[PDB]
């Protein structure tokens, strides 16, 4: 074997910086959106009390 | 020669199409609860009527299943990672996209059922607009099994 | 390709290339296919001590002109941590009986392993290993350096540490300062949804 | 509170990845991997001169931006029954507007003593540039968060007097040296900030 | 020679294509519908006329499936790199525009319904607006497939 | 040959099986102690009927440790770097179906107890919501049985 | 001297513009589409008076694609990555200038629609506004396509 | 010769200064259009002389294509590394300044119009506090044609 | 030879049993102490017999010192590197397993002891449903026996 | 010649436990204090008898005193750096237990302060909670002397 | 032998230690502070008592200062590689031990000055807490020192 | 000799010695600031002996300034890297300690100047806690002393 690499993702030294950047953009839609769909507002008036 | 840990991505995509999946079922049959078992006090007529959107949630995870058993049939030792990020990308699709119509299911469901507790009328309609969501999950699990064939 | 090795007593000094041309007149020689399987290469220069050694891989007269290459090899301590390094800074070359000196790259790290770097050769697209001036009509073109100057207590190599750290420097300058702005911007934009409208007028 | 308390978490999320990232450091024999001169001599001055002068200016901008709001919409708000208070109270505004020249006149200041460098090698080359740069990004950072906190001060205090001169306007008298307090703060930062450009040069 | 990752771009826009256009297409549709189960109470003969919305839901989603199904035909083992971001690029673009689209759109439609239940006259700006919302969907549409092919 | 730490993944996957689903198994504890206590106020002689969501929640255990010690039997130091990967997998898939089961059963539960405080007839209607929510459960357990086996 | 990956600036710019193109129109036509929902209630006369901010929505539409198609015009895998530079800093650039313009269109217009309601002369004003900050639309827009082609 | 990425940062600066200004203009006629469509139903008289705020936005607002194009026409990609910077820093600077600039005056226009509504008197005050805001921009301003060639 | 950093995992690991399972027990004594004062104030008789909710916090106490317990007899200086993982995992599980109890048990014992209020009939059926997270607690030590054993 | 920077596995070890001891101690009398504060200005006999938790807020602090100062003397020069870990462990592992018996305690004060308020026979199952919250600490420093001399 | 600079860990411990007994004093001070400052008025006899507190906020800021100047006599570059970060462990320990006090202190001032604004005998008790709150501070100084000198 | 550009850390100790206390007397200067002026109106004759804390946060101020000044004076271009840290470490606790008071005198103050204006005699005790704020800002000072002289 004498201990030889594979080359482990060759000039890694900016491509992790754009899967960072992907990552980063993917969060900030999705957490968007998770925000916008867990508190929707769907007016929810002028008959709730005639199901309560 | 394979991209390091490539089958771990087809494996995680099995996962994906369970999690969100899950997600969506469980998010539907949730507030269904909460609609149906509130107002069927007043007129628990309609139960017959309301046991249609839980079948129509689940829908999603009989959906879910092809999706798991396709990628799981289809992992390998020796993946060169051109099939099993594929199986990542597809599960995480469909198991969010039926998150998605699980969803819209759920609210449209529970407004519908409310309304329809004043007039039975509105059932169709109700079911109608369910049905749009579950043709969103049959996008999902379109594209789904062209990833698991691809 | 099997590495080269300096065989005293006990192995000391390891080397493995899988291509490496020269030029001479921007005429590029492949040398590789000349060694790593060539029994007979001159190596009368060659010399080794505990962290004081010199290296000689001579050739043949090609195009009328005897070549080698040679480095100097001495570990430099290094009290932050107590350890013995290695780290080269020159590359010596005779020909036709001329005398030169090339500067290396960065080439340096903890001695306990072997070193590699993808490109070694003073082009910038290959490595860095110019010289001051002197351009010269020779390149040094080195595909897949390995390199264990020191710690050879076996023929295996050590695992080779990574010469690129873990980031690239040159770009993540601009991606702190560009943090510091959009962190400074983020409060800006705190601040500037923090309006919210009024409601009717007073009559 | 749902968007600030996202931001928290991925302050937390930030934090959290620190401190693994940390371990594993010497966990897994880092060798010095972070190094912190490599860092240090790879950052160049740009990024030093021009933080210095944009965020001067920045800061005492939207400083002086936050006290003009107050002491107006409190003077015009005021003003509603008692036209009278604008006629003494206006001179606020010119004061925060005297708290933005104060920033300029350290952004000129500082806009000075930057040039180019164009140079490659970071080893004893430009030793003082660094020293230079640091001085420029320091006075940057104080002079803008000095101005944005006589700013902010300036204008609550400035409303705060300027409704109390609503009902009896003989108070205004005994009121308006507050700001000179904040303007000390103003010229405070600007005395540090002196003397750190004082005695400063690239080389 | 070819850098890694460069036959997947494309299948991560295909995924966010999907994502976005189904997040999009639930939320609108749950919020039409919720309205639309509102003003089935006092009027459940202008139903049709509310189900068009959800009908446009439904075909903003299908912009999304056109952009993923052609992604997915336009995808290979060797790509060259270039044709994986513009896909990126397409699928996230086209998603994420039919996200903000069918926003509108549901909001609208519940104001729009709750304001047309005591006016039918009012359907003609509904649609007006409703149209208007698909055709930046087909905008959206248009630049991911010129991504998709370029 | 397999390197060392390979085996990491093995009490990952059977922790990540149990542990979710302990957490949505104690939600589930959580509104019952609420739910039944509400019902002995006014029919205190039916609180054992609305006992069967606990039972619901002992079955998600059930599914989970099975998975788990599925999962601990095939684990070992010189694990082939394949199945322990599926080991994270299955574990993570169910513990996290397990959490869904458990606020979806969770909420639905609460929601039945509530209706059926006033209406009989629903006995059956909300216990036939919650074992569809345990159908998902099962569904949860059947991949883990795969990739345990693969 | 070129460094690789060179079509990815181009196509994130032409992306990032048309999303935030869809995000402004999104907000403008959503708030417009609302305040006229509620609004032709009681006068349906200021339809045509109350449509002009969806037009201009739909002009940021256009501006955005524009922005686009020009873009993607000038793409290709081996970019020198000096123009694509460009490219990518004014396609998020003068996309979010219009997510500026169209969200105080939007807040104007929610303001405007209600403003008119008893008082027809303020037409003049609410168009005056709206052409104005349109005009700052196209403000950003002249940056946008001097870089375009820069 | 020169390090790479030297025009991407001027872009940026380019970039960054419109961004900021257009962030303020917007700001500037959301915050003043709310005041002026909702107020002018008590005092239409007002509506002629509150275009000044708009305006004083619009002033605002131009501080952009000054130094845009003072970077779009002067960038090249043979730089030293020392001006691109330069112009990143003073169109953030610039532009972030005409930023708190909007930031003051939208809401001093809407402040200051009920103020005016209410009675004329403060109406020279109100729009002395503008030109300030204005002052303010402007120093902003010429810091940013310091640095252009500085 | 073996690496200088061999005992953090195993050290760690009995941290978090114990730690945990503090946690746990402290939120379930935290429940059960507010519950008990509450209902002791209404009236004196169950204050002694409503301690047994008490007692099974103090066996999610006793379940953390078993598993630390194990972990510290399989504790060394050299260890294997391959039980100090298990060690870790063991713990973490057993501790949010004792958790779960935790905070299971204290809500729903707080909703028996006021629900007991004027019913002393709900006492054994609150007692039956507080028994069912013993066995989530017992559930999660079988997980950390079995891992005690490798 | 030991691993350099090997002693502060020892130092912060200490300091972490003593850390989180300080933070439990002190809530302990925060919710004492306000408690008592509640109590006595109504209830003076029982004054004195209040106190009584507040004896069992310092003991947090003499469990956390008792180890830090062993792992003070039990550091030295140089470590064979496999107790140092334990040192750690048991440091956090004591701390924070101690820390959450310190919120445990504090708010079970408050409820026997809720409970004394009527009937000052509520003291004995006062007490008896009370005595339930510090067997944690006490687990807590058995576990962390245990690692301490392993 | 000894790493370089090891005498920055105990620069930043000496400043820690001070900064967070500043943080507790200033806690302290505002709440004792602004609590007299109302209800001098009603009990002005109190004033005299009121110090009590204050001066022990006192003492907290005194250890931070005798903590920190210990730190100063016992700085220097010339450091065994075993003594500076013994100041950095010792000083976060000592400061944070102060701001829990400061917590407390300032909390339970704000309980008891009313407590003894209604009834004057309640003092007492008040000062057995404050007594208490100093008693940790001490703690906090022993291993602080302990650790200092050895 | 003195490594490369080693006068960094003192460069940013006197700016953070002096920007931190710009925080902590703005703050003073504000609190008091405003109470004040909202106290004028009804009684005039306490204003000047209510103005005290205003400059006694100036003095907060000048510590700054005397700590910023002795760092700077101290700057040079041979710095051994040693004075550096002590100056970094001197100005970011003089400036956290100035900002602690800051905060004290600020809260403290409005509760005194207004509690003052409701009774007279409360002045000089509200002077008292005043002036151990300032105590609290000296002994940050004179660490900060300790390091400038070190």
């Amino acid at each position: 074997p004498y201990n030889l690499a594979y080359k482990y993702n060759l000039e890694y030294s900016v491509v992790f910086n754009l899967v960072l950047w992907i990552m980063i953009g993917l969060a900030l839609a999705v957490i968007i959106t998770s925000y916008n769909i867990w508190n929707m507002d769907p007016g929810y008036d002028s008959i709730i009390y005639r199901m309560t | 020669n394979n991209p390091e840990y490539s089958s771990f991505f087809g494996v995680m995509g099995a996962s994906s199409a369970m999690v969100f999946s899950a997600m969506g079922a469980a998010y539907g049959t949730a507030k269904s609860g909460t609609g149906i078992a509130a107002m069927s006090v007043m007129r628990p007529e309609l139960i017959m009527k309301s046991i249609i959107p839980v079948v129509m949630a689940g829908i999603i995870a009989i959906y879910g299943l092809v999706v798991a058993v396709l990628i799981a049939n289809s992992l390998t030792d020796g993946i060169t990672l051109y099939r099993s990020f594929l199986q990542l990308g597809a599960g995480l699709s469909v198991g969010l996209s039926g998150l998605a119509a699980g969803f819209a299911i759920g609210i449209v469901g529970d407004a519908g059922v409310r309304g329809t507790a004043q007039q039975p009328r509105l059932f169709v309609g109700m079911i109608l607009i369910l049905i749009f969501a579950e043709v969103l999950g049959l996008y999902g699990l379109i594209v789904a099994l062209i990833l698991s064939t691809k | 390709h099997p590495p080269v090795s300096y065989n005293d007593t006990a192995p000391r000094i390891l080397f493995w290339a899988q291509n490496f041309s020269v030029a001479y007149k921007d005429e590029w020689k492949d040398l590789t296919s000349l060694t790593f399987g060539v029994e007979n290469l001159n190596l009368t220069g060659s010399f080794w001590n505990d962290s004081f050694a010199m290296l000689s891989l001579t050739y043949e007269p090609l195009f009328g002109a005897t070549v080698t290459f040679k480095f100097i090899l001495a570990s430099r301590f290094y009290p932050v941590s107590a350890r013995y390094w290695f780290a080269m800074e020159r590359l010596e070359i005779h020909s036709n009986g001329s005398v030169a000196h090339f500067n290396v790259s960065q080439v340096t790290g903890p001695s306990i392993y072997s070193f590699h770097c993808e490109y070694v050769s003073s082009v910038s697209k290959k490595g860095n290993l110019l010289v001051t001036n002197v351009p010269s009509v020779w390149q040094m073109t080195l595909h897949n350096f390995q390199i264990q100057a020191f710690n050879v207590t076996g023929e295996q190599f050590s695992y080779a540490s990574d010469c690129a750290g873990f980031f690239s420097p040159g770009i993540w300058m601009g991606l702190l300062t560009t943090l510091f702005m959009l962190f400074i911007f983020t409060y800006g934009l705190h601040m500037i949804l923090s309006l919210k409208t009024m409601d009717r007028f007073d009559d | 509170t749902g968007l600030e308390l996202l931001y928290l978490g991925i302050f937390v999320a930030f934090w959290a990845c620190m401190v693994v990232v940390g371990i594993c450091y010497t966990i897994f024999d880092l060798g010095f991997r972070f190094d912190v001169a490599w860092f240090l001599t790879e950052t160049s001055p740009f990024m030093w001169s021009n933080l210095g002068i944009g965020l001067a200016i920045s800061l005492s901008v939207v400083g002086a931006a936050w006290g003009i709001y107050i002491t107006g919409s409190s003077i015009i708000g005021g003003g509603v029954k008692a036209p009278r208070i604008k006629t003494k109270n206006l001179v606020s505004i010119i004061f925060c507007e005297a708290v933005a020249i104060y920033g300029i006149i350290m952004a000129i200041v500082i806009s000075n003593m930057a040039e180019p460098f164009s140079a490659t090698e970071p080893k004893a080359i430009g030793h003082r540039n660094y020293h230079a740069g640091y001085s420029m990004f320091g006075a940057g950072l104080t002079v803008g968060l000095s101005n944005l906190f006589c700013g902010v001060c300036v204008g609550i205090v400035g409303s705060g007097a300027a409704l109390a001169d609503a009902q009896n306007p003989s108070l205004f008298v005994k009121i308006l040296i507050v700001e000179i307090f904040g303007s000390a703060i103003g010229l405070f930062g600007v005395i540090v900030a002196i003397l750190q450009t004082s005695r400063v040069k690239m080389g």
